[PDB]
């Protein structure tokens, strides 16, 4: 009882231990996901905003 | 909202790019006609020479 108690308390913190430091990278990913996806929706946006004056020269013509 | 407002500053734009160009090209088709009023009946003489021999 005692070295599967142990076995079971010691291999759940450590559980906790290693899905803590996966946690971190979990933190890191979204902050660094969200760092290039406000790059991406910016790129769409500006996309219209140069598009406008596209189709502008083009009724231009 | 803002790309509906250059939706709206070509329009702007459209109304004096046309009608400056409009206004030359009138008046100068009718300086063109009224002038050539003079000379027309002189450029009507040779089609009488082309027609009769």
């Amino acid at each position: 009882t005692i070295r599967n108690s142990e076995e079971l308390r010691g291999k759940a913190i450590e559980q906790l231990e290693k899905a803590r430091a996966r946690l971190k990278k979990v933190e890191m990913d979204a902050d660094q996901f969200r760092v290039n996806g406000y790059s991406e929706i910016e790129r769409e946006k500006m996309n219209l905003i140069n598009s406008t004056y596209k189709t502008l020269e083009q009724f231009e013509n | 909202l803002e790309v509906e407002a250059k939706l709206a500053e070509g329009r702007k734009k459209i109304e004096v790019e046309l009608q400056e160009a409009l206004g030359s090209l009138e008046q100068q088709k009718e300086d063109t006609i009224k002038s050539l009023d003079s000379q027309i009946s002189a450029l009507s003489d040779d089609i009488v020479k082309k027609v009769l021999p």
